[PDB]
């Protein structure tokens, strides 16, 4: 369906085997499926057709808000309240977007496990690696900021991480 | 006494001539309205103490209460605003005249400032 993006939410092609009956006995599942189609599917399809006809007469649109980029807390001067405000709001929006990214990856993982069923350990290794990488990066970014997290605290954590990486590189080169 | 003995201060002068250059309080000032409210409360308490009908009796007396409170409040607000303007003027002049005491400092961005990170866990 065009409701969502297939590239963002991938689904493997569906391979349904053709029925190969070996007995003359009638299939109760087939008979009940025919009954369900006759009694339920047709009336609900007619109702949805009427509703969609009524919708098409009043077609109106809504838009997605776009935020232009602004200088971040690194560029802001010390105790420059306006630049700090803009940078903090931008960091909070980025935090929300990153959280939704992790949510999308987790949904991929869950859906793939359920779809694979009994062979999930081998067939879901591709989605497990992506989740591992994304969770690792997200944890390193926002792991222990606290209840009163802020762009300044995230920047301080990044500075500490960069100093540690530089020290490790120097020690390895020594 | 901080602003007592300030040069050029005329004694026993509620409002000097140099205060005439400031914007007078608006008559609809929230502080003036609160002074009127205090006057009305005083009138109601007067009626209650003298055992007259609190909201009905003594309308002329209540009006005088409100008017007197608003009058004194207007003059008090003028004096308060003048004194605060005087304080700001003196502070700015002193900062201007003592640059070695109030030096401009180079502003370092948070990219250059190093702050310790304390994790919450
Ligand atoms: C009865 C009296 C009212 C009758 C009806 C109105 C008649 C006058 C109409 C008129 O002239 O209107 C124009 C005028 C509009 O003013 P403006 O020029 O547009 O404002 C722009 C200013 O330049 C700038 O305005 P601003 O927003 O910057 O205001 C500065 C504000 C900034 O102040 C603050 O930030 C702090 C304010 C609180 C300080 C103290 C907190 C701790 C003490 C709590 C209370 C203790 C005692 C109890 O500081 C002050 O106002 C200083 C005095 C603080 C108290 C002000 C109270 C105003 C109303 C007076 C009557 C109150 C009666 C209460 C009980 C009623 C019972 C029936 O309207 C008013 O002033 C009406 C105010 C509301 C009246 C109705 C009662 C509301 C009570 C609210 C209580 C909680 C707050
Ligand atoms: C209204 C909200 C006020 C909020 C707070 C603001 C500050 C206070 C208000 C100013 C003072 C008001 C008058 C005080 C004395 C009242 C005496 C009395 O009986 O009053 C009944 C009186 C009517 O009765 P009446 O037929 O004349 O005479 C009955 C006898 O007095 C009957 O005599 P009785 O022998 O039966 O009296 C026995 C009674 C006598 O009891 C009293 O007299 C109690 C009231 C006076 C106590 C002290 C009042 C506050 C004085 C300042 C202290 C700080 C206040 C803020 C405190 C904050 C923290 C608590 O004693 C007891 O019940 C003893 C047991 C209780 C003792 C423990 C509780 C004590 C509470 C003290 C604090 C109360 C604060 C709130 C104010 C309550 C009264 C309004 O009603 C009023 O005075 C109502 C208030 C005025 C309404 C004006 C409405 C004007 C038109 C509409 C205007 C609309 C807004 C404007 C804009 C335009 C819009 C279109
Ligand atoms: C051409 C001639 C024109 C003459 C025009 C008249 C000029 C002014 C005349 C003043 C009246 C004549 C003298 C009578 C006594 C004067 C008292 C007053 O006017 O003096 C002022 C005094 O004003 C009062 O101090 C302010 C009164 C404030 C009342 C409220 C206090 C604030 C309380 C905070 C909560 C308020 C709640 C609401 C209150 C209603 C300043 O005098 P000052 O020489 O400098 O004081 C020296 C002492 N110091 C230095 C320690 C201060
Ligand atoms: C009668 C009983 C006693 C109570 C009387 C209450 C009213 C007293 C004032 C009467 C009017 C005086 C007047 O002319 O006020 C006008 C003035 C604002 O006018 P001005 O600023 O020039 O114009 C607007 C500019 N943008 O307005 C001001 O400066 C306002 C200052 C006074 C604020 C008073 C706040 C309310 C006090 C309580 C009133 C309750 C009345 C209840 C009456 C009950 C009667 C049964």
């Amino acid at each position: 369906p065009d409701s969502w993006d297939k590239d963002v939410y991938p689904e493997p092609p569906r391979r349904t085997p053709a029925p190969a009956p070996q007995t003359s006995l009638p299939n109760p599942v087939t008979y009940l499926t025919k009954i369900f189609d006759l009694l339920v599917d047709r009336p609900v399809t007619l109702a949805r057709e009427f509703i969609e006809q009524q919708h098409a007469k009043n077609r109106y649109y809504y838009y997605h808000r776009e935020f232009r980029r602004v200088p971040d807390i690194t560029e802001c001067e010390e105790k420059d309240i306006l630049c700090m405000f803009e940078a903090e709001m931008q960091w909070r929006r980025d935090y929300k977007v990153d959280q939704e990214i992790v949510n999308i990856i987790q949904e991929r993982l869950k859906a793939c496990q359920q779809r694979e069923g009994e062979s999930y350990r081998q067939n879901c290794a591709k989605e497990l690696e992506q989740f591992t990488q994304v969770s690792k990066a997200f944890q390193d970014r926002y792991s222990d900021l606290g209840a009163h997290y802020s762009a300044r605290k995230c920047l301080a954590k990044q500075k500490q991480r960069m100093l540690a990486e530089r020290k490790a590189a120097k020690e390895a080169a020594a | 006494t901080m602003m007592s003995g300030r040069p050029g201060r005329v004694p026993l002068q509620f409002l000097p001539n140099e205060a005439r250059s400031l914007p007078p309080p608006k008559l609809t000032d929230p502080r003036l309205v609160y002074m009127g409210f205090l006057g009305y409360c005083s009138g109601l308490i007067d009626n209650a103490i003298r055992r007259r009908p609190v909201v009905s009796a003594g309308l002329h007396r209540q009006l005088l209460y409100v008017t007197s409170f608003v009058f004194f409040g207007y003059y008090l607000l003028k004096r308060q605003d003048y004194m605060y303007a005087l304080r700001d003027h003196d502070m700015f002049a002193y900062v201007k005249s003592h640059p070695e005491d109030f030096p401009e400092k180079d502003k370092k961005t948070y990219g250059e400032i190093l702050e310790e990170f304390h994790p919450v866990r």
